[PDB]
């Protein structure tokens, strides 16, 4: 079995998915409805700085590979040209079996190509990766919207009710967002509302910068000093087993897509065929994996209190008023620091709040289905900023015990990336469990 | 407005046409209760602090909304059966003084001419419907009334139902206004569309779509008869929901 | 004895065929009337993805066989031409003793003919079977309507009452639906109302696409993610012992006809002669095979409760509100997973609801006969969509315990195929049981 | 309408001409009961929310239906014995004001001119018939009356039977309209043809086709006499059905 490393197979089950009683002081309705979910693989630890650093190393590698591949910036022309071994004129997108670029010794053109994406500080003389030139380009296929009845290719197949004759000139409007790159280098993302004509109307290409917003440590924390945080939270070698923060939702999707690509490239297996890839966890999936699929589990630990028998704290949230370090940690602590739930998920409620796929609508629970429910809203460009609000769940280090309870929805804008928003890459498990419970 | 927004909205509609349950029930909900009291706002626009009656009046005044009228016992939603704003204004002798805008509107909102302050209850038509796919009991709102709860000498409700608002028509003009919901929070985080969709208009059932087309008034005139009949209907729907329970004896105690 | 594999011989008997007491909350009359049925063979397991995959493999085989048989697409001309061995000029419909087409190595024309019915994704580069070119063509004979008194060939034989003289110019209207294929490839199904002139007026030819509607996993489940279901429910090799879903009623008839054809071709037996073929089970036949032919059996298990002595659940229906997996399975589980009834039928009430032949009329029981009753309505083209409503029975995974009771009729359109509608192929048994009970 | 539809309908008819049982019984069924109360709908068409009287009136008005009249004691169904719409209108002085359509109809439906609201009971002629092939007791409906249950000073029924509707003629115009049946479900899943075919008009027998051609009124004038005679007829038909039982002593207990 594949059984990806760092994953945990959470089985299928059901959860009440909410809280019945409502905090009158908070003044919320506290709406809930039961929901059942299937089995899937969830990574035990929030994606740390090490994994996202591997992702940015990969994207930097191919970025400079492409730059050196340009004839104007080195012209190595490795690629793969016609008559590849057994006369194969394959498309030369990029070559990755070429010798690794060598630091120190190189030609002037190769050094220039490598430094084209690096950034040196005029006043500090520190060289790092360019935030606006660390861009990841990927493609996703809208499988769910491609199989819809009204979105079928043949017009006569769009309505199975034979009472009304199908008009061949059906006016149906499709959506597609495919950020394309221009000659000036200013990556422009556009939406297209052309009428449904072919299968290409169901593939979305996304090119997005993926370097984390370190400045998040400063923008949302005024009148506080975080120089020791925004400077090298990512860059510190010792900050490897700590969850990454500042990731935008778009960058979260990009990284999950990259993880899917890496899984597909490695471990060649024709038997997998259409085997499922990685994605962000859904709201219902996340909550079910959190509360153990038990109604009585307010938090992702067996007991109902946030203190153990000896008074120790579980999860590095904010215990008391202005008491961020009462549990023992101030900033997002290292992963697997506290005692995990027996489901196998570390820091399930705590550390950094989690990105989740389903778009927040304040209807939410009472508007999705009952089997693997989720809301999909790939809002594009000229939409109100309110609709671009992906929901988040988990409770972070800054949030009080009220927000550490798993059954608490919270707003989040997909564009922004804050210093308290981690994320997980989750995959769907095709498991033939015999049941027999 | 956007293509993706329209696609999401279409995917969001509750397609109820073939379901083995379509119980349509009419509920009167009192704004005096804290839950429903989101409808006691000043009539004037003053930005966004408006109740329902004010925004429906503003929309129908500009002829950007299509609405129907009452029938005094029945509820027929027909294209030819369209409420006329002349009948709306002659209900209480509201003057015309037509405006020069014309296309924008024909009648100027005369400040406190709308009886937003003296409406104290709401009529709602809710269709509890089963689903043929996921087998979840749900609700679909289609019609409401801002019943004119006037105050005569003897304090009788003296209701004159103004007209019948179809929910599908007003939904686009409600999904944007996101007024505050609960006084103990006073946060602008939920739209009025969320208020209706989340079933928070806790009130009492006036009458169902019975075969006899009767009402609770036909029973004992005492108000306690109304309360007991409303609670009977509520527990009968609760029992309908409970009849699908197959999870009994889960205590596991000896 | 033939005794087909995977079959169970349910004997003759009688059943009350309904439920006397009515759920006042549901507000139904709950009409019932006793009905007796004969013995027949019913397949214990719902027809799985493996069997329908065998059917689609067969139809794909002969499809490409015909395409390669065309002179323009390979011109192999195997067929069977005049002077076959002992001078037999038989009709060359198709040759099936020819060497199997070989993948990888072939001529260009053969590869083109094979790929003419395959479909490759422009954006995904995945090759599968074309849903609109996987068409099965068969013929059925309306034996019941051919033997009717008013439908007899001779006019004088249409009325045995000699009081009224028979008019030779009798104006009787017949019905026949024979989808014919055109030169453009757009298969057109037509109905003909020509006056009764010959025996051909009683044979119905049907050409229908048979590839299951995988998109059913998406169309009837909005605001839920089923990418892991519609993608490879059929295509996953591990999803072999799971019942197939999304089958239209027309495809159900086509597959049962194909099973009859396979049974006729294999096991050469001149003694069979007019031995009965496969069909869909009737409403009364299905219910009798479900409730064991016992009035007190509300469900197809001996006890009246849905839980065993230890609390285990029988049948993968929806036990609780939003609790699809309380029994242990969320989607249609594998066949024979639960304890079968002693009649020998697996998942009798549960898993996927069953296609049945009798057309729904809401009269139903109180309108058919008492011996092997069934309603036949082969509605054709220009009819209201309401009349094209084949009844279904069984209760599926999504339906609550109320619909898992066998005595519950339910609507279904013959055209549509949902993710909860399986079916069975049932045959009539000519058994000379001595009785002596 | 379609050839297959006509073939199915012909195969659906109950061919009763040679059966050793043809008990024709006349039943009055009260719409006050919840079972029969599907006949208390507004007279106006308003889409599809109509009772029986409204659709029969609409069909006879357009001259698309052939119907017969009453005989005050007897029931003769003859071609020459045809009810005349002039006699229909002069029963209560309904004006003519002939329409310009002519071919479509001759008299315009004057809204609430039809007494749909004040009819409170139905007369039905049901023929319980054996079958010479499958030996199942069944029922065949052929005739009904919307008895004019007027309200005079003393509250007497003061019935004036308007006319005699043959079921075979109205069947095509009833098999399409599929109004709701039971209030606790409020689902449009069963047609009125299904209502009649399924024998749900639970009422009381007024009189059978006796040799004396008598009625229950000839018995004791007390209403309890009517109730006891109706229950006697009901149990006598139940005993007729029970007389074919050969499945006694199935307890298998010692
Ligand atoms: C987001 O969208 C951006 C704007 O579109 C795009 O940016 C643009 O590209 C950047 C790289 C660059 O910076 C700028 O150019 C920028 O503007 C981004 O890349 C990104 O694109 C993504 O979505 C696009 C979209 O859908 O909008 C995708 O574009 C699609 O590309 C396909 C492949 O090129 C197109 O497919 C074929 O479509 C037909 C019409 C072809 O036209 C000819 O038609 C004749 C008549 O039939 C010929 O007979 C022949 O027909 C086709 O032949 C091929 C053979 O393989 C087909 O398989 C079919 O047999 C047949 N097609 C039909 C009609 O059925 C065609 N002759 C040719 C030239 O081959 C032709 O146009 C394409 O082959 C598709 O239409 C198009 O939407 C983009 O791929 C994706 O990355
Ligand atoms: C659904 O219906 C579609 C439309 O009909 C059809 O599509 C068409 O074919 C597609 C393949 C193609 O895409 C297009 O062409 C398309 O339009 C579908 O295939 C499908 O058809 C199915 O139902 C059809 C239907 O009934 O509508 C069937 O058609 C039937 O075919 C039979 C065989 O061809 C016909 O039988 C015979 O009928 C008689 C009239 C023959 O005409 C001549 O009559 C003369 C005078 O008697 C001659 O003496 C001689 O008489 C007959 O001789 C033969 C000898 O074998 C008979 O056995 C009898 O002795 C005698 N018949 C009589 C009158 O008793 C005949 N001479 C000839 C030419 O042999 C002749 O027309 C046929 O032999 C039948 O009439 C016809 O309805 C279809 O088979 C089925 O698949
Ligand atoms: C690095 O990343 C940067 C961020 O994204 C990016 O920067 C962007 O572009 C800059 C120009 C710009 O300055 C930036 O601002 C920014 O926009 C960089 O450009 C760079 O990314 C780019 O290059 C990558 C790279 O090449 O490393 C691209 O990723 C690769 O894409 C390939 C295709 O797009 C993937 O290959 C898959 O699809 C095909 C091509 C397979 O490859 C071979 O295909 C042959 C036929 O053409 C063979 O038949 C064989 O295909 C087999 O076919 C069978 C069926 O017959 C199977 O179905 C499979 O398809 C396949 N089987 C297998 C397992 O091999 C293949 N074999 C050969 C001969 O190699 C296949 O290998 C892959 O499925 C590739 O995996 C992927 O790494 C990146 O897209 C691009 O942006
Ligand atoms: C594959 O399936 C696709 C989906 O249906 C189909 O695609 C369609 O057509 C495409 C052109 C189009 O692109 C698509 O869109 C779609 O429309 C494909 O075309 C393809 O199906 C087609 O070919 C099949 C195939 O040939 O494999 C056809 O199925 C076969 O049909 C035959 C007849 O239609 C069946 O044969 C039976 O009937 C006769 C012919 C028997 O065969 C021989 O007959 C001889 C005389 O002519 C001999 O006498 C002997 O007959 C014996 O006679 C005695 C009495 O004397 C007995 O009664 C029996 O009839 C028989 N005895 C026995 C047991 O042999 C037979 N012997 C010889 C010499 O072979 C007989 O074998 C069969 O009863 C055949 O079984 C069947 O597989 C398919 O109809 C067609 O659509
Ligand atoms: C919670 O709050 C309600 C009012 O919202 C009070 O009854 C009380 O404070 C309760 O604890
Ligand atoms: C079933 O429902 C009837 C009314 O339909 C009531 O008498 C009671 O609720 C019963 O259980
Ligand atoms: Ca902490
Ligand atoms: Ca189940």
């Amino acid at each position: 079995e594949p059984s990806p490393f760092g994953m945990i197979q959470v089985p299928r089950g059901s959860i009440v998915l909410g809280n019945k009683e409502a905090d009158s002081l908070w003044g919320i309705p506290a709406e809930s409805r039961p929901i059942s979910v299937d089995a899937f693989w969830m990574d035990r630890t929030e994606i740390t700085n090490a994994q996202y650093r591997q992702f940015v190393y990969y994207v930097r590698d191919s970025i400079i590979r492409e730059r050196l591949a340009d004839p104007a910036y080195g012209g190595n022309e490795e690629y793969k040209i016609t008559e590849n071994k057994f006369g194969e004129p394959v498309t030369p997108h990029l070559d990755w079996s070429k010798p690794i670029p060598s630091e120190k010794r190189a030609t002037e053109e190769e050094i220039a190509a490598i430094n084209s994406v690096y950034y040196t500080n005029p006043v500090t003389h520190d060289r790092k990766l360019n935030p606006d030139q660390m861009v990841y380009r990927y493609e996703v296929y809208d499988y769910r919207s491609a199989a819809l009845r009204e979105h079928q290719l043949k017009a006569a197949k769009r309505n199975l009710n034979t009472d009304i004759k199908v008009d061949p000139n059906a006016v149906v409007m499709i959506s597609k967002d495919t950020a394309f790159v221009d000659e000036s280098g200013n990556i422009i993302s556009e939406t297209i509302t052309r009428p449904l004509s072919s299968e290409y109307d169901f593939l979305n290409t996304y090119i997005v910068p993926i370097y984390p917003d370190e400045t998040c440590w400063v923008n949302d924390f005024p009148n506080a000093r975080t120089e020791i945080y925004t400077r090298m939270y990512f860059n510190h070698p010792g900050y490897d087993d700590y969850p990454v923060v500042g990731i935008s939702w778009e960058q979260a999707q990009a990284f999950c897509a990259w993880r899917s690509e890496f899984f597909r490239k490695g471990i060649r297996l024709p038997e997998g065929q259409i085997m499922d890839d990685f994605r962000l966890p859904t709201e219902a999936e996340w909550e079910y994996a959190a509360r153990m699929g038990d109604s009585n589990n307010k938090y992702p630990w067996s007991t109902e209190d946030l203190r153990t028998g000896r008074g120790c704290f579980l999860g590095n949230f904010k215990p008391g008023e202005g008491d961020y370090t009462a549990d023992g940690h101030l900033i997002p602590s290292r992963v697997s620091s506290f005692s995990p739930n027996d489901f196998g998920l570390y820091d399930m409620a705590g550390n950094v709040a989690e990105w989740t796929s389903t778009a927040f609508s304040e209807s939410g629970l009472k508007q999705m289905s009952d089997i693997n429910p989720e809301l999909e809203y790939k809002a594009a460009l000229t939409d109100p900023y309110i609709l671009k609000q992906k929901v988040v769940r988990g409770g972070s280090w800054k949030d009080v015990a009220r927000f550490i309870r798993s059954a608490t929805r919270s707003h989040e804008y997909q564009n922004v990336g804050r210093s308290y928003i981690g994320f997980r890459c989750v995959r769907t498990s095709i498991a033939f469990s015999s049941g027999k419970a | 407005l956007s293509n993706r927004a329209q696609e999401f909205n279409r995917r969001l509609t509750q397609k109820t046409d073939n379901a083995p349950w379509r119980r349509v029930v009419y509920r009167r909900v009192d704004l005096m209760e804290e839950s429903n009291a989101v409808l006691y706002y000043p009539p004037r626009p003053i930005g966004d602090r408006k109740n329902l009656f004010s925004t429906i009046f503003g929309l129908i005044n500009s002829n950007s909304l299509d609405v129907y009228e009452y029938l005094d016992g029945f509820e027929a939603f027909t294209d030819q059966y369209k409420i006329k704003f002349q009948e709306f204004l002659d209900r209480f002798g509201i003057y015309y003084q037509p405006s020069t805008n014309k296309n924008a509107e024909l009648f100027k909102v005369a400040d406190s001419d709308i009886p937003s302050a003296e409406v104290k209850a709401y009529y709602v038509k809710e269709e509890w419907y089963f689903t043929p796919t996921n087998s979840d009991v749900d609700i679909k709102i289609q019609a409401i009334c801002p019943i004119m709860t006037g105050q005569d000498e003897f304090g009788e409700v003296r209701n004159q139902p103004l007209f019948w608002i179809p929910y599908e028509n007003i939904r686009p003009y409600i999904a944007r206004e996101r007024v505050m919901l609960s006084s103990l929070n006073n946060t602008r985080n939920s739209t009025i569309d969320d208020f209706f969709r989340l079933n928070l208009y806790k009130g009492d059932i006036v009458k169902t779509e019975n075969l006899h087309n009767r009402a609770l008034a036909e029973y004992c005139p005492t108000p306690d008869s109304m309360k007991m009949e409303s609670k009977r209907i509520d527990k009968e729907l609760q029992g309908f929901r409970d009849g699908l329970f197959v999870t009994q004896d889960t205590t596991w105690m000896k």
